[PDB]
């Protein structure tokens, strides 16, 4: 199945510059989410009562497009950089990793 | 712009066949979300962090990894009167099923 599925990304912070900020970790697994979402309604896909009419809607009228395959839960990360003081400290991010995915 | 906008999007139920259990109302504006998730990123589609990177590992190399999808952020309700599967008639409030904005997730 090509339909909505979690996909692997890793986000290497040598490769973007951002590695004499972030002294830790080096990089992280963000993932994404792409797919075809034909059956929104599907137990796994979380979806919206939305995505499920407007799928509907698709099946009758092409030019209306499907609902889109996104993230519905992200985690967040934490990473370590230097302080004002040079002191080793952590900072918590939001909203980073894809924990699952569904249909919008 | 083809960038990530709201636009009009007629339901109508008698052409799905649920004029069967519904009532009213038989046709509703609803919307959806289309266009492009590209940089720049307007602040007031409030983008998650993770749909930032997503879009700055898109910029960097399109293959491999695909940009973010254009999809609703707040949704509003309309109310149904229907026929219950036990044949009474009732009047019941459906979450999300009106766009009111849009965003890049």
């Amino acid at each position: 199945k090509s339909s909505c599925k979690r996909h692997p990304l890793y986000v290497d912070f040598s490769d973007v510059g951002w590695n004499d900020w972030i002294v830790a970790p080096p990089g992280y697994h963000a993932f994404y989410c792409h797919g075809e979402c034909p059956f929104p309604l599907a137990d796994h896909l979380n979806s919206t009562n939305h995505a499920i009419v407007q799928t509907l809607v698709n099946s009758v009228n092409s030019k209306i497009p499907k609902a889109c395959c996104v993230p519905t839960e992200l985690s967040a990360i934490s990473m370590l950089y230097l302080d004002e003081n040079e002191k080793v400290v952590l900072k918590n991010y939001q909203d980073m990793v894809v924990e699952g995915c569904g249909c919008r | 712009k083809a960038r990530c906008s709201r636009k009009a999007l007629h339901v109508n139920f008698k052409d799905m066949g649920w004029d069967d259990w519904i009532i009213a109302p038989l046709e509703y504006e609803a919307f959806h979300c289309e266009g492009l998730c590209e940089f720049p990123l307007r602040s007031h589609l409030e983008p998650t962090n993770h749909a930032v990177i997503q879009t700055l590992m898109n910029s960097m190399d399109p293959e491999s990894t695909p940009p973010t999808c254009c999809v609703p952020t707040r949704l509003s309700p309309i109310s149904i009167l229907f026929i219950d599967s036990a044949n009474n008639v009732v009047y019941k409030q459906y979450e999300d099923m009106v766009v009111e904005s849009c965003g890049c997730r």
